[PDB]
């Protein structure tokens, strides 16, 4: 889905304006609640949980080398059980976090690479449970 | 999976267990 990579797009475009940089100085029913839904939702994982995002660049040794591997080995652990709606937030968080420390530490290029990495991670394994589940709309109607 | 892949599993590990709690605060 296009309005997939939409959400990853708005998603992390929101993080990283929430830090002075700008989306597109790396880049080229309704959705407009849900996108608000998991801005929200993200913003308040990531204040419950302040720890797991403090210095995640050292907490895991991300270099544009290791970058993919890690991303889909934090990725691939978080879900490896199943899906909640609660994991779908974290992986949001974590790869909105994930680009803005990576332009934080000089190395911009992995954002645009991380959106794409959570695009394809969301169509091919997250989209399915995503649709059983009743689509965001259910997302928008539980969290808040 | 080499050890400089296992800090990011833990990592996972724990992510998933701050979220199932945040899933379960939910509605």
């Amino acid at each position: 889905s296009q309005s997939n990579r939409e959400l990853v797009v708005d998603f992390l475009s929101y993080k990283l304006s929430q830090k002075g940089y700008s989306w597109s100085q790396f880049s080229d029913i309704p959705m407009a609640a849900v996108k608000q839904a998991l801005r929200e939702a993200g913003d308040e994982f990531e204040l419950r949980y302040r720890r797991a995002f403090s210095d995640l660049t050292s907490q895991l040794h991300i270099t544009p080398g290791t970058a993919y591997q890690s991303f889909e080995q934090v990725v691939n652990e978080l879900f490896r059980d199943g899906v909640n709606w609660g994991r779908i937030v974290a992986f949001f968080s974590f790869g909105g976090a994930l680009c803005v420390e990576s332009v934080d530490k000089e190395m911009q290029v992995l954002v645009s690479r991380i959106a794409s990495w959570m695009a394809t991670y969301l169509n091919d394994h997250l989209e399915p449970w995503i649709q059983e589940n009743g689509g965001w709309d259910t997302f928008v109607d539980l969290y808040g | 999976a080499p050890p400089n892949l296992w800090a990011a599993q833990r990592y996972g590990r724990e992510l998933r267990r701050m979220s199932d709690e945040f899933e379960g605060s939910f509605k």
